[PDB]
């Protein structure tokens, strides 16, 4: 009588296998806004 | 370093920053 071939493994190698990797391409950065100019002017130039 | 509790929702001025009915005629 031929012995039936073993088909065992441990949890380890069945459950822990080498995942694929997450999406490392997640970049984001804020723009900057674009300035105001200034418009004042002291009120003894503007007049005096 | 992903400064999104500082992301702006204000401007330069203080403020803040840009985010039926059928009428009887």
């Amino acid at each position: 009588p031929p012995t039936l071939p073993f088909h065992g493994e441990s949890a380890y190698r069945t459950d822990y296998v080498p995942k694929p990797l997450p999406e490392v391409a997640k970049p984001v950065e804020v723009k900057l806004p674009p300035t105001l100019p200034f418009n004042a002017q002291s009120c003894y130039r503007s007049e005096y | 370093l992903y400064a999104l509790r500082d992301h702006l929702d204000s401007k330069l001025v203080p403020n803040q920053s840009t985010d039926h009915t059928n009428v009887l005629s």
